[PDB]
């Protein structure tokens, strides 16, 4: 219903992370990330796939992606940690 | 012997068709009627009819005999007793009402929908209590200054124990959808402590209220379909 | 001068006074009345006990726990030992009646809780086992005065011995529907700060104009505990439910020797 | 049509419809033009969809029967060659749902036969067009112990003989009911155990199942057999025409296990459980 | 009928209707008689196969629908047994062209399903007659996961059989809209994006696409699997009958790229550069 690929992220603090993430559906309403993280956009074509370009990832962070096929409302997220020295 | 033509949509089999056909069983005489009390002509005379919220499904407290009475207390919080969407057919809580079982046959609705609110506290708890009703397309309200702006009514407790908060058909469509549709969304309900809940000594401090939900007589639905909880 | 609070009611040479009340519910409109000739079944002389079955009869008074869950009486059979309306029915192979069920709880102004009182037509419920299907017995099936209990876990005895019985759960109120749509039968919910006394007023509903009383069970007397009992200084105290059942119009046909069933 | 709604203004008052009180038994009962301030909207929605005639009013699903026509050698073979089905609306699970809202009815039932064919094997020949038969067995008259036997031939039994290829049979059943009105849901036996009984008729099954005998639907192939093995697929329908219901009853929350009010244990939990009481 | 033509001859006045000024809005005005002189012409033709009635009054195609019928053995093999289709008049340019003159439209429509078999491979045996569902979904029925799952047998749902080598299937759909009319264009959103949200829908769908749910035509066949695979295709039709049509916009000129007002940059270029402007 809603698949976040890159699901397992290990990057180090303040640098950008690369989150995919679309529907099983062809016509997504709405489907967005919900994190308080700065992302202008990554640009794919097709109007399913999708691509959001976090950064500066300074803490564990787990945002859902929510994506409005006609079947409900569907979850998926996503796991990323930090690194430091 | 009469000059015929055949259309298009012959032979076929539609199951929502109306045609006549032959009986086969020619001259059953049918067993005479008796007055049978209690007799249904419209599924809307089920829709009139109270039947309790599951507002307590809470981790735990769902699908068990806790999850109709809603959580209260005399400390007098600012925070929400319970908050709900108004989705009569799509809400994880609503759905399961006997005015949400009808609907889940149905797609498109109107109308307004009755809230009536049974206090089982004890008789010497006496407390207001804020039932509003706020329509979309705004932020949800959390505090007291949020809700007070819509649709909303305070409620006191005594002995006439049981208050009606309404949800007004305020609508851009003429039929709102019985999906978790964005266009057709509903409104948004909450319900605050207007002062507190006052109890004595001797007397139990935490304790419960009863939700239920009916449908007004403007309400009515259409466009038949099967239904998703059973497979 | 009258108030909504205060009703008596007298059938035969019983009488129920309550000073509490809440209003009473005549179920789906119709008061109950006998069998018009324009409906019926049987062609022999029907008995009519006029006094001496359709009065008020004082079940067995249950105790309402906190942790009650749930009480349930098949209404023809619970009075199958009570007076005359007990010996009328094992005389008689067809019966109808109509009821008027008055529920008796009472606390003080301290005290908190909800009833849910039902009255369900056809209330056929679940077996509590998993090898076969509509299979109860009938001792399990029909206490009679003590009724039955209900429960809030579904534990299947793998026995088909013991699993001849109601799995009577709470939630899905036996038969698997939601209790929180039940409110649509005919029901009143005793509120302990409003009101003390639950009224029916039950018609004989039933597809046929009449029917063996002894083996079919038309209504079903359900009591939902919604809000549990909660008294702050005792919390494990006790308030008895006392439930008082009159028969109303009834009429029975087809007279013989005593029906004596079967208790194992 | 459904209720307008009256132009009304605020109000300042003892008399209060917004208070009620459900111990009473009767439901709420305040329109939207008591509580708040409401316009003048003429209505003109009508309620026509939601009546029992039109609720009802889909030619449903209850049964898929399966027969074959084949050259049948050993026993297992012979009764492939008709299927016997005993006329009930509970083996699928959406028709019963619709029906068990309600806990008398009385209706005229109107079937539909909507039947397909397929080669079993690849390389046994061919066939030609098929005539299927579908006989009404009320309680009482033989039920067919072979495929050819002195029971099909149909003196007084209905039967329809279908064409492969034509439109579907349809046909009209009447209200049957020995009752006066088809009891959906039947709290009790079908006898009384007595006392002190040599019988031991400790298994009586509960309930509904006791009561109901509506007939069988015996089919066969008309056909002897074909060189190739020809695997039909008979699909039975229901369409309930002239409804009258009575004593609403809540719907099926949970799934079935069996004809009757049962329910399986890994399926008892019909909801899901929200994040908390305070979720849009 | 059309307008006549007055015997006029010429005049030599103050009024002068040959000058107008569309800076005010209106378009000309002048018919034939004023700037010239003109004899008596009685006019019999009308208008009539001009209106909204007859120009929707053809059968239009709105999209081709695919389904199989085999031994389906891999997951890819089973869903090709069934296909789900979501209802739009976009799927075509020629039928969306003609209604994209008009932006909110009124109107009953007719549907007529034409189908057509083969045969996939060559030897791999036969196959019987067929029988075709096809089910409407309307948004919230659940859509069918396998081709013979709970979801076909369609206890609510308004489905069709069509045994093939019958006449086409036909029916009527009502105006199912929620609107007052059918909104062609829908210039605004699904939702309000807040200040400050959490949410970040960010990927909210502009305009029309964001409101039309008009349901899912589910198709599968309702035979098992012949020894011989048998593809299909599916022509669904719509026809637009009782047509109203309110607020004419122009017409497409450039091609689409999908089913918004969108436009392909390889073709922004319509028209044809003339030689000069002199060019009869």
């Amino acid at each position: 219903q809603t698949s976040v690929s890159p699901s397992k992220v290990i990057l180090p603090r303040g640098g950008s992370v690369l989150v995919t993430c679309s529907t099983s559906c062809d016509q997504p309403k709405l489907l967005g990330i919900e994190t308080p993280l700065p992302k202008k956009e990554l640009l794919l074509p097709g109007n399913n796939r999708k691509v959001y370009e976090l950064s500066n990832v300074q803490e564990d962070s787990q945002p859902m992606c929510y994506s409005n096929c006609p079947d409900g409302q569907s979850t998926a997220k996503t796991f990323l940690t930090v690194y430091w020295t | 012997g009469l000059p015929t033509m055949l259309t298009p949509g012959s032979s076929q089999f539609l199951t929502s068709d109306d045609f006549q056909s032959p009986c086969a069983l020619p001259n059953f005489d049918v067993t005479p009627p008796i007055h049978i009390p209690g007799e249904v002509f419209n599924m809307m005379e089920l829709a009139e009819i109270d039947s309790m919220i599951p507002m307590n499904s809470v981790t735990g407290k769902a699908n068990t005999m806790e999850m109709y009475p809603i959580p209260l207390d005399d400390k007098g919080s600012a925070t929400p007793i319970f908050s709900i969407s108004l989705s009569p057919a799509s809400d994880k809580r609503l759905q399961y009402t006997m005015l949400g079982e009808i609907l889940n046959y149905y797609t498109h609705w109107t109308g307004s929908l009755r809230f009536t609110f049974l206090f089982c506290g004890s008789m010497m708890a006496t407390g207001k209590i804020l039932l509003s009703y706020s329509p979309p397309g705004a932020k949800p309200p959390t505090t007291r200054k949020d809700a007070m702006l819509g649709t909303h009514i305070i409620w006191d407790l005594g002995l006439q124990s049981s208050c009606t908060m309404l949800a007004p058909w305020i609508s851009n469509t003429v039929y709102r959808r019985c999906i978790k549709d964005d266009f057709t969304e509903g409104g948004y309900i909450t319900c605050f402590y207007q002062t507190r809940i006052v109890v004595p000594s001797g007397t139990p401090t935490s304790m419960f209220m009863l939700a239920f939900v009916s449908a007004c007589p403007d309400f009515s639905v259409r466009l038949l379909r099967d239904t998703n909880h059973i497979s | 001068g009258y108030s909504d609070r205060v009703r008596q009611i007298t059938l035969g040479n019983s009488t129920i006074t309550t000073q509490e009340a809440a209003n009473a519910v005549v179920a789906y409109g119709e008061w109950p009345s006998y069998l018009d000739d324009k409906e019926a079944n049987p062609i022999d002389a029907p008995t009519e006990p006029d006094v001496s079955s359709n009065r008020f009869y004082t079940l067995d008074s249950v105790q309402w726990k906190s942790t009650s869950r749930g009480w349930w009486w098949k209404l023809p059979d619970a009075l199958k030992d009570m007076g005359m309306f007990g010996q009328n029915m094992y005389y008689h192979y067809l019966g109808r009646s109509g009821y008027t069920v008055h529920v008796q709880c009472n606390a003080s102004k301290f005290h908190q809780g909800a009833l849910g009182v039902f009255a369900i037509p056809e209330y056929v419920m679940a077996c509590n086992t998993e090898a076969k299907t509509s299979y109860v017995s009938y001792v399990n099936a029909n206490p009679g005065e003590k009724g039955g209990v209900f429960d809030n876990a579904y534990n299947p005895s793998a026995e088909a011995s013991e699993g001849r019985k109601f799995a009577a759960l709470d939630y899905l109120l036996g038969c698997g529907v939601l209790a929180g749509n039940a409110f649509v039968y005919p029901h009143q919910i005793i509120n302990l700060r409003t009101n003390n006394s639950a009224t029916l007023v039950l018609p004989y509903v039933n597809s046929l104009a009449i029917d063996c009383m002894a083996k079919h069970n038309n209504w079903g007397l359900v009591i939902l505990p919604l809000c549990k009992l909660d008294y702050a200084p005792n919390s494990s105290t006790e308030i008895p439910i006392t439930v008082t059942i009159a028969p109303m119009f009834t009429e029975f046909n087809g007279l013989r020797n005593i029906t004596v069933p079967a208790t194992q | 049509t459904a209720q307008s709604t009256p132009l009304t203004s605020g109000v300042n008052s003892q008399e209060v419809p917004a208070l009620t009180a459900v111990e009473t038994g009767a439901s709420g009962q305040a329109v939207p033009s008591d509580v708040i301030e409401t316009r003048h909207v003429v209505n003109y929605k009508t309620r026509s969809e939601s009546t029992l005639e039109s609720f009802f009013g889909r030619s449903a699903c209850v049964t898929i029967l399966e027969v074959e026509n084949f050259n049948a050698t050993t026993d297992a073979d012979r009764k492939k060659q008709f299927t016997t089905w005993a006329i009930t609306y509970t083996d699928t699970v959406q028709l019963r749902r619709k029906l068990e809202f309600f806990t008398y009815s009385r209706f005229d039932l109107e079937m539909t036969f909507v039947i397909t064919e397929r080669y079993y094997a690849s390389n046994t020949g061919h066939a030609r067009n098929q005539v299927y038969q579908l006989m009404y067995i009320p309680p009482g008259a033989p039920r067919p112990t072979a495929w050819d036997d002195y029971t099909w031939q149909s003196s007084s039994n209905p039967s329809v003989f279908y064409t492969y290829g034509s439109a579907p049979p349809r046909m009209s059943i009447p209200y049957v009911g020995i009752a006066n009105a088809y009891s959906h849901f039947y709290d009790g036996f079908a006898r009384v155990p007595l006392k002190d009984e040599t019988v031991d008729s400790g298994d009586t099954y509960y309930g509904l199942v006791t009561i109901n005998d509506f007939g069988t639907l015996a089919v066969r192939v008309v056909n002897e057999y074909n060189p190739a093995r020809i695997t039909s697929k008979i699909r039975v329908y229901m369409k309930p025409k002239h409804v009258r219901c009575w004593c609403p009853r809540p719907p099926r929350a949970v799934p079935y296990r069996g004809e009757g009010v049962d329910f399986k244990q890994d399926s008892i939990t019909p909801l899901t459980a929200v994040e908390n009481i305070n979720t849009f």
